[PDB]
């Protein structure tokens, strides 16, 4: 048909397979011999390669740099990321709901309808979230009809913008198309439709757009410094002090001053004033761009310790315990709280089992306080008391032997 | 025309003269809702005063009370003028640029000293013992540190740092030893307890078989003899306590354990250095004192490094000043007489002068 292809194929399989053929032969055109490799690689290896890419982030600096799995994630990732698209494109891929915390079965495979009630449920669970998602995934152009393969009873139907990297790529009969997941989906609307004498759901789903630095810590700091220079220097007198304070405070007395309800069972002008003048310091440069931060949290603030069985993520039960307790919960620090834009483990929490991933809107208050020389080491940003995390989604993933958690988290206030 | 020496430390000053073998003076690093009151002789009261210590997991974090440690230190402790004695200043590794400013500035403006400098102190510490390469593992009181170290230079990006170390542990035999049937609770129960540790702890070269051993045979077990002839007796407390370093769960911390630090900090290395690290591992602080600490050191690190890799573990038995020492023969050699930060220079440029000369 079209000269110009439509930003959706929608039902028209054939256009769409014979386009991502042309296309995936002038792409073809412009890999390198490491990338082809790499996207031979991938394709007898698909699966391992693509859950390498998810967590890869997550562990010592010195661990990652000298996991080999590097080289194909690195040259894949370069591969896909050449080819950038000129205007948006819709496709399409079936999830597990587990995926958007919705953890049992829309219907199981052998029922051909969904009931109201697990619609509602549904609904009621993918509403109102960012899902962060991460890692290689093959999609497709058109929507599948009768005679594609068809795994779940949940099919996504998402729109990409201008400038998203896709690699379109010939596997044996098959025309393919391989994404590098870097972004958050929101859900927009559902809809049950029918494909071949069966219901499915339709997640009409968009794109949200967060800087995330992962393990590139250096890249992290470079942007953190170069926005939050001027920040050392707006700040007044007793707000530089009261950080300072705060920063080789100090912060135990604070925030134990936060958590026990002090300025509203026990006053303190001292501290009052110390409060308050933080909280000014953050909203003196709110964070400018959407920006994902990472905290290695400790036990406590989620009602647990070091010597609870329940802390003890290996046992699958405690996992679907802590799921049923926090997942889709929104989550309130009364004390002011500290994150990182880097992503790796460190020396200092090695051992902390729970990671939260906070998504922070643009204008948010926080500030980078490792511009502030001397505790920029931590790649720090602080943000205010009173912060409220809505946990979208809980992932856990093997750190050695021991099974750690991943709190997919958005930052409300 | 004598240098000083000061070892600041979380716990202890360590202060004398250059050119000394060991300092002259040794005092707890301390002052006392009725103010001046320093050291031993911050025990004045322990009433209408409590105690302050002034130096946070190896850190100053107040000014005020800082001032006060180093005139005792000057006046009541070395018994000298501060305008006539160079001063050499041991700081922390990682040390904020504006608190060596801070120290720089108090030195000219308040004590008008006639020229300083600020020293690392893991790098006096290996120095001491003649070294200029190596990793340093330095556990005080209040803080433990790693700190690899390449021809005179420390490389902060490896630098390890784990709030973890001496009054952790004694906290920690307390708390065990009340489970014990024994209670230590109060302050001076605790240097009660801190001596215990000091006298009777050891570092278990296998904990599990450590803790089998134990609960069978009894020579495991020590006696102690309290202020007023109460003697009790201590078992598995006494390696269970420092166990800690290589376990910080005992304690309810979820960091690497010493073990684990030192691999990661020579891990943060360039790859052709790491050789040297690992064949130069210098421990120096009162913490690292702990009979089996150097054996059981070497076993844990050989787990995590190559099979080939040639190790060794420098722990000297001056362990416990040898910062002070470093500092003491570093301020004495000729080479070093152009560092010093005379008032001049400082007068010319101000405290920002440190950054361009320490
Ligand atoms: N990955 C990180 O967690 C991270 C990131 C950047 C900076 N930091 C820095 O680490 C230093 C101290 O460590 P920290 O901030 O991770 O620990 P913290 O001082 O925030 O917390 C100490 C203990 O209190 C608990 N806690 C905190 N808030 C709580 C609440 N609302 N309810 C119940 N328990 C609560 C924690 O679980 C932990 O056991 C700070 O200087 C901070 O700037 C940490
Ligand atoms: N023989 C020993 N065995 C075990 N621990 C000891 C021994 N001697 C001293 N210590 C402990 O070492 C600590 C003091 O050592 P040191 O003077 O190196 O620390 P500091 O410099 O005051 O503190 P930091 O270096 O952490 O700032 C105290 O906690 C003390 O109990
Ligand atoms: C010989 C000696 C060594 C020492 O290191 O004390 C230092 C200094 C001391 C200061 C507080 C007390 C009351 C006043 C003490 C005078 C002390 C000289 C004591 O507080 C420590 O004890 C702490 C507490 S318990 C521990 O493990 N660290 C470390
Ligand atoms: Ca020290």
């Amino acid at each position: 048909a079209f000269i110009e292809r439509p930003e959706d194929f929608l039902k028209d399989k054939e256009n769409a397979i014979q386009w991502e053929k042309k296309e995936a032969e002038r792409v073809e055109k412009n890999l390198d011999t490491l990338e082809k490799e790499a996207l031979e690689l991938y394709k007898k290896d698909s699966e391992q390669i693509s859950n390498y890419s998810q967590t890869r982030q997550y562990f010592y600096d010195y661990q990652i740099e000298s996991n080999p799995r590097e080289k194909e994630y690195k040259n894949l990732r370069n591969a896909i990321s050449k080819n950038k698209i000129d205007k948006p494109i819709n496709v399409y891929y079936f999830e597990s709901p587990e995926k958007f915390a919705f953890n049992k079965e829309i219907r199981t495979e052998n029922q051909n309808e969904i009931s109201l009630e697990k619609f509602n449920e549904l609904k009621e669970t993918i509403q109102d979230k960012l899902f962060k998602q991460d890692g290689f995934k093959d999609v497709s152009l058109y929507e599948p009809g009768n005679g594609d393969e068809k795994p779940t009873p949940l099919l996504i139907h998402l729109k990409l913008p201008k400038n998203t990297g896709m690699l379109p790529y010939i596997n044996s009969n098959d025309v393919k198309t391989l994404i590098e997941q870097d972004y958050s989906i929101k859900i927009d609307k559902i809809v049950r439709i029918v494909i071949e004498g069966k219901q499915y759901i339709k997640a009409e789903a968009s794109i949200v757009n967060s800087l995330d630095f992962k393990d590139d810590v250096s890249k992290g700091d470079l942007w953190g410094k170069e926005n939050y220079s001027d920040w050392s220097n707006k700040l007044t007198p007793n707000e530089l002090a009261d950080v300072n304070d705060y920063m080789r405070g100090g912060y135990t007395a604070i925030n134990n001053y936060l958590i026990s309800n002090g300025p509203l069972n026990n006053p303190n002008p001292e501290l009052d004033s110390k409060v308050n003048n933080i909280e000014n310091a953050l909203k003196l440069t709110p964070i400018p761009s959407n920006l994902i931060v990472y905290r290695r949290s400790g036990p406590q603030e989620f009602g647990l310790t070091l010597t609870s069985p329940e802390y003890d993520f290996n046992k699958i039960e405690n996992i679907d315990a802590f799921k049923e307790k926090w997942e889709g919960k929104v989550i309130t620090y009364p004390n002011f709280i500290s994150t990182s834009i880097g992503s790796v483990n460190m020396s200092a929490f090695a051992k902390r089992k729970i990671i939260l991933r906070i998504n922070i809107p643009k204008d948010s208050p926080g500030a980078y306080l490792s511009a502030i020389p001397g505790y920029a080491g931590e790649y720090a940003v602080l943000l205010n008391h009173g912060s409220k995390f809505k946990i979208n989604k809980v992932d856990s993933y093997k750190d050695g032997t021991v099974t750690k958690l991943i709190l997919d988290a958005t930052l409300i206030n | 025309t004598t240098a000083l020496v000061c070892d600041n430390g979380s716990g202890l000053v360590k202060a004398g003269f250059a050119g000394d073998d060991a300092p002259r003076a040794v005092f707890p690093s301390i002052v006392g809702r009725k103010d001046s009151y320093v050291g031993d002789e911050a025990q004045s009261k322990r009433g209408i005063l409590t105690l302050k210590y002034p130096i946070e997991h190896g850190i100053i974090t107040n000014w005020d009370d800082m001032e006060k440690i180093w005139h005792h230190t000057f006046y009541n402790e070395l018994r000298v003028a501060p305008e006539e004695h160079p001063t050499l200043l041991t700081e922390a590794p990682l040390n904020p640029k504006a608190n060596r400013e801070k120290m720089t500035q108090i030195m000219f403006e308040t004590f008008n000293v006639p020229a300083m400098y600020v020293a690392i102190q893991a790098v006096l510490s290996l120095y001491a013992s003649g070294r200029t390469t190596g990793i340093v593992l330095d556990s005080g009181d209040g803080v433990t540190h790693n700190v690899p170290i390449y021809e005179g230079y420390a490389l902060p990006h490896a630098i390890m740092r784990l709030d973890l170390a001496g009054r952790d542990l004694t906290d920690y035999l307390m708390k065990i030893l009340t489970e014990r049937g024994y209670s230590f609770v109060t302050t001076a129960e605790r240097e009660i307890v801190r001596d215990i540790k000091e006298k009777l702890c050891y570092v278990a070269l296998d904990f599990e078989n450590e803790m089998a051993t134990a609960a069978s045979s009894s020579s495991l077990e020590k006696s102690y003899e309290l202020p007023d002839g109460q003697v009790i007796t201590i078992g598995n407390e006494r390696f269970r306590c420092p166990e800690t370093l290589f376990q910080p769960s005992f304690i309810g911390m979820e960091s690497a354990g010493i073990h684990e630090t030192t691999y990661n900090s020579i891990m943060k290395c360039d790859i052709d250095i790491r050789k040297d690290l690992y064949a130069n591992n210098v421990m120096s602080g009162g913490t690292t004192m702990y009979p089996g600490i150097a054996d059981r050191m070497q076993k844990e690190i050989t787990a995590l490094a190559p099979s080939t890799m040639k190790i060794k573990i420098i722990a000297p038995p001056e362990r416990k000043y040898s910062v002070w020492i470093g500092g003491s023969i570093l301020a004495s050699l000729s080479t070093f007489q152009q560092m010093w930060i005379t008032k001049q220079e400082y007068d010319e440029a101000g405290p920002s002068i440190v950054h361009r000369k320490c």
